[PDB]
């Protein structure tokens, strides 16, 4: 994905902003650097075989988290946010960014009862 | 005696969503032909081609 | 023009708005339900 997709900004505190997007990313170049490292030293065929297991994992949690096996998480202990957890559900793309905008030239206030006015009148303070 | 106008000019038309069209593509024109220094506050572009539309209706 | 010499209700007043509606169209609608709430506020 482009890097202004997963942003990753700093607070006021001097914290980093980041997204779920870049430690899934990261989990996935990590276990190929290693497949390639073991791969090259001539390692032991039941570690190949583990690493490649988890490179199956890496990149199915990548795409759809808590899809096929367990739900993996982060430092907080809820579930990170995948490439398809991001269009499905309700606070998705679709129902949150694409049918429904906040737009502007907007507002809001209270309405009380206006007597000795017609219709197609409001009052505008 | 605006809303008397539209009404006048919504009926014997066969088709609500295409004169108000010609409503809008008219006062672009009305805008773009008060250009000048002279500008009235009361009768904006929108409100008289509703007017101008419904004179020549009759 | 008619005379109601009866007392009206809510339901009656709802056939006079869908009166009004029939014969004259919207604007003159919405004029005789604006004068028909000064009425009713009013007394």
């Amino acid at each position: 994905i482009p890097p202004d997709l997963r942003p990753m900004v700093q607070l006021d505190g001097g914290r980093f902003a980041t997204s779920d997007l870049n430690d899934l990313y990261r989990r996935v170049i990590n276990r190929n650097n290693r497949l390639a490292r073991l791969q090259e030293i001539l390692a032991p065929e039941i570690i190949v075989r583990n690493e490649k297991r988890m490179l199956q994992e890496a990149v199915d949690a990548l795409i759809d988290n808590g899809r096929r096996g367990r739900t993996v998480v982060g430092a907080n202990n809820r579930a990170l946010k995948s490439l398809s957890d991001i269009i499905e559900g309700k606070q998705g793309r679709f129902r949150q960014n694409l049918l429904g905008k906040r737009v502007d030239y907007s507002g809001r206030s209270v309405i009380v009862v206006g007597p000795n006015l017609k219709i197609y009148q409001c009052g505008l303070p | 005696h605006i809303i008397y106008r539209s009404e006048e000019l919504l009926g014997a038309a066969s088709n609500r969503y295409n004169i108000t069209v010609r409503v809008a593509k008219r006062a672009k024109e009305n805008r773009s032909e008060d250009f000048d220094s002279i500008d009235d506050p009361n009768m904006k572009p929108a409100i008289r081609a509703i007017i101008e539309m419904s004179d020549e209706l009759t | 023009m008619t005379f109601y010499n009866y007392t009206i209700d809510k339901g009656r007043l709802k056939k006079l708005i869908a009166l009004a509606y029939r014969r004259y169209g919207s604007a003159r609608c919405s004029q005789l339900a604006d004068e028909l709430k000064e009425l009713g506020f009013r007394f």
